[PDB]
RNA sequence: CAUCCGGUCGAUCCUGCCGGAGCGCGACGCUCUCCCCAAGGACGAAGCCAUGCAUGCCCGCUCACCGGACGCGGCGGACGGCUCAGGACAACGGUUGCACCCCCCGCGGCGGUCCUAGCCGGACACCGCUGGCAACCCGGCGCCAAGACGUGCGCG
RNA sequence: AUCCAAGGACGGCAGCAGGCGCGGAACUUGCCCAAUGCGCGGCGCGCGAGGCAGCGACGGGGAGCGCGCGAGCGAGGCGGGCCCACAGCCCCCGCCGCGGAGCCGAGGGCAAGCUGGUGCCAGCAGCCGCGGUAAUUCCAGCUCGGCGAGCGUCGCGCG
């Protein structure tokens, strides 16, 4: 199991998002990388290790090379706030409500401008 | 409207006006066997590239060689030529690019290029090796037959270190 | 000479040129509009129509028949090609007909005739023609 | 024809020098209206998304300007499409940088970062002398920007230094022959040069020849020639002292930078 | 990326056309192992349309129910999307001008108003009671709010 | 053109899907506001604009149906990642493993020839022409030629 490299490269502090800017480069020349948990320790250590999210990763022709973007913030609030929710439920952070159709919701968004008054019933 | 709909798109090939030459078919059967072609495609093509070099290189010439546009797109296609290996290090000057053939373009192909270093028996056999991926440029590997390695790459070129 | 050159006669070069190229038959033909009005495809590649008689230096009988346009409702001849097709088409039948290798003129030894069928009853003749396709539902 | 204003703008009918992405998208910002118009501006979100890369999309950008995060010209401004122009003040407190925005010598707008010595005011461009309400004599700039009560011995194409904190001129430089100028539109934007004529022709467009400090002279209308000081420049300008190299000369450059 | 070939005669040289040889746009036929990109009811029917969707948001005004409904008010809906019927010194493209012009938002200024102001007056909406009509639609009585309406203190 | 409890009421898809008619000719009555933008707004809502997916031999680009005396490699199948608003697809890691060529033509223009039938009949033939007992041209078998996941036919434009 030949061993992995994690680098920082692009590095900039936003403290405006109270974050850091990144994009992380492995190398694992012949075997694979089990995924982006097993290596969130190595970018942690190069810059608390649930206050990071991996989003970019591409591996490219042959599998020597992948590449992707990290995203370190201050706080945990911090990501709370600055964060798409999508990204949450795919990290291990939230629940994802069950999904609603948007064609009822538009049915009966009509409906209830159909009616007068107080159109609560329905 | 959708985006997809700037995208650009061209053809990379030329036909033949006539079609029936004896002396013709035969030459592209010839250089077929030789090089190992998988259609006649691919000689279309080569032509078509021989053809833009051609005309840059005659309209280039057709001005005064103390000219700034002369000079901007003449060392611009020079400085091509020698990174592509198509032309020899030793010539520098406009002319010698209207004498070349396409010939020179299939020499730097990669089945080419592996077969001199010895590596492969045959076009034929260094074709099967590529489509299998068992070759490495540098430190990548390319499964494209018709890959165009440039001279300085040419030492870089080996056999993949994951092939069996 | 025979042609004007002076160099402010730009305008008599181009009314002798709007003159004179209409002498020419292949361009008359294709830009005076009586052949548009004329050709029963009006311009089309192929057409469609119905079946309604079966009809026949060389000396030899050609079959053939006779389609009325759905489009335009006039009368017009075509030719069945292949060997034995006639059977393939019966009277009172829809066709797909096309036209011959030269636009207008006749082909051949066929004595007015300048279109040819294609498709019967949905079905490419050429097909049935070598067993590929089958006239079961009909 | 249109029954009202428009509100939209596509990705391709966009100015040039935005450097936008055909593939980007199908849209791009529509500026509003302020100081400077449509084709002499640019938005303030692609400064701060496309630029300094702060931001990745646009509801980060939409939640720093709330936030009141960058001020321009001393007052915060929430717009994602004010539209930025030439000569101005661009300072975020909370990261230290303090930027002047300028033209480069290809005819892009660029930041320069300044010092605090000079970045509490700004230089604008005269265009405008007329009368107001009651006959009270009036002046306008470049930036929409208008003053009452100026001095007499300022004129027409004048440049003007006004204090932000305030708004009050201090001194102002002439239009005259020996001046040093910045070309501000065209093909020579972003050059800086020395006025050495000025020929006028009567109901048409006057003609300003420059002549570089290199040996080069150059041809340009009035109507975008700003002074930017006597002789030397009164502000910083970028690396380079307006000097457009030729194509070997940058050809060079991207090979050596290669 | 400067090319021609077969056909009038017992044979030959010409004029002259017929046909072939290339590319592109569509339709038809036969056939189709893998991947990437990608057009798609325009073609003398701008012919006719079941069914669902395509324009909302909110600072102002809470004695509603437990503050969220609803309603008044404000901004927007004149942008965007579809098509090419009409129209031939017109539309349109480049080049001028308004010392014959109008202009919301936004930015910057400016802000002197002749003859109860510890803060004025009356209404409707929602809602309660009472009703017509197959549906669509509304009626009559009744207390209440304003960044709504009306009046208006003020250095011409 | 629609409802009517006959006195009355009511509509404008050349918007997105979809249906009829017409024609030689042209797709799902799908998911989402996550990206680009617009509208109104403070920690967001809405958008058939737009994006994603589906049908899709209009069309364009890249690989293959073997190499050699043994191995190897794909397509494909089953799982894990990555991506995705959610799902795919590409790409990567493991185990097992379907190698499938058609369309035109062989007298000339124009590259490519032997048997059996038919007998100016049937048929071929853009043009010249073939066919009335060897048919180098029809119908079939063998062999061969061109392009090739494409080939051929019809109409138009340029040459
Ligand atoms: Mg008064
Ligand atoms: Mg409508």
């Amino acid at each position: 199991m030949p061993e992995i490299t994690v680098k920082v490269r692009k590095v900039l502090n936003n403290p405006l998002l109270q974050r850091q800017q990144c994009v992380v480069d492995v190398l694992h020349p012949g075997c694979t990388y089990e995924s982006k948990e097993a290596i969130k320790a190595k970018v942690a250590q190069q810059l608390d290790q649930k206050n990071i999210v991996l989003y970019g990763f591409k591996t490219s022709f042959g599998g020597g090379h992948t590449v992707g973007f990290c995203n370190a913030y201050q706080n945990m609030d911090a990501l709370m706030k600055y964060e798409p929710g999508f990204r949450k439920i795919r990290c291990g952070l939230i629940e994802a409500p069950k999904p609603v159709s948007r064609k009822q919701l538009k049915n009966l968004k009509n409906r209830r401008l159909k009616k007068r008054g107080t159109e609560k019933a329905t | 409207p959708r985006i997809s709909r700037h995208r650009n798109s061209s053809k990379t090939y030329s036909t033949p006006k006539k079609p029936f030459t004896k002396p013709r078919l035969d030459a592209e059967l010839k250089l077929c066997g030789e090089y190992g072609l998988k259609c006649k495609r691919e000689i279309y093509r080569a032509r078509y590239m021989l053809a833009k070099i051609r005309r840059t290189a005659r309209n280039l010439l057709t001005l005064d060689e103390n000219d700034i546009k002369r000079r901007f797109e003449g060392a611009a296609l020079l400085r091509r030529l020698h990174m592509l290996g198509i032309l020899d290090e030793e010539k520098d000057q406009l002319d010698y690019v209207l004498g070349l053939r396409i010939e020179d373009i299939f020499k730097r192909r990669l089945q080419s290029v592996i077969v001199e270093s010895k590596l492969a028996k045959s076009v034929h056999h260094a074709r099967n090796m590529i489509k299998a991926r068992h070759i490495s440029v540098g430190g990548q590997i390319v499964n494209i037959p018709s890959y165009m390695v440039r001279i300085s790459n040419t030492s870089r070129v080996a056999i993949a270190d994951t092939s069996s | 000479m025979s042609k004007t050159s002076g160099l402010y006669t730009a305008r008599k070069l181009r009314t002798v040129r709007r003159v004179n190229r209409w002498a020419d038959k292949k361009y008359r033909k294709a830009h005076l509009g009586t052949w548009l009005k004329a050709n029963p495809l009006e311009g089309a590649c192929m057409a469609r129509g119905i079946v309604t008689q079966k009809i026949g230096p060389n000396s030899a009988v050609r079959k053939a028949v006779r389609v009325q346009l759905t489009k335009n409702s006039k009368k017009i001849t075509a030719f069945v090609p292949r060997d034995g097709s006639i059977t393939y088409i019966d009277n009172n039948d829809e066709v797909l007909v096309a036209g011959f290798g030269r636009a207008g003129r006749a082909v051949g030894d066929i004595p007015g005739c300048r279109f040819k069928v294609i498709k019967v009853a949905g079905i490419g003749l050429l097909a049935l023609f070598l067993r590929k396709r089958e006239k079961r539902a009909r | 024809m249109a029954r009202g204003v428009r509100k939209h703008l596509k990705r391709l009918n966009a100015p040039k020098h935005w450097l936008l992405d055909k593939m980007g998208g199908i849209w791009a910002p529509r500026p509003t209206n302020g100081p400077h118009g449509l084709r002499e501006c640019i938005p303030l979100i692609l400064i701060l998304r496309n630029r300094l890369h702060y931001a990745n999309t646009y509801a980060e950008t939409s939640m720093i300007l709330q936030d009141k995060n960058v001020l321009i010209d001393g007052k915060p401004r929430t717009d994602p499409t004010f539209p930025v122009g030439f000569m101005d003040v661009f300072e975020i407190p909370k990261v230290h940088k303090t930027f002047r925005v300028l033209y480069d010598v290809k005819g892009r707008f660029t930041l320069v970062p300044i010092q605090s010595n000079e970045a509490g005011f700004k230089l604008c461009r005269v265009q405008k002398i007329f009368l107001g309400d009651k006959g009270m004599p009036y002046l306008s700039t470049h930036d929409a920007r208008t003053i009452r009560f100026p001095h007499p011995d300022i004129k027409t194409n004048d440049t003007i230094k006004i204090n932000l904190k305030t708004g009050k001129i201090d001194e102002w430089y002439k239009f005259d022959i020996g001046k040093i100028v910045m070309v501000t539109g065209g093909r020579n934007c972003g050059r800086i040069g020395t006025i050495q004529a000025i020929d006028k022709h009567m109901g048409s467009y006057t003609m300003i020849r420059m002549k570089d400090t290199e040996g080069t002279e150059f041809l340009t209308r009035l109507c975008n020639v700003f002074v930017i000081g006597n002789d030397s420049p009164a502000v910083a300008i970028p690396t380079t002292k307006g000097i457009r190299p030729d194509i070997i000369k940058n050809r060079e450059l991207r090979l050596r930078s290669i």
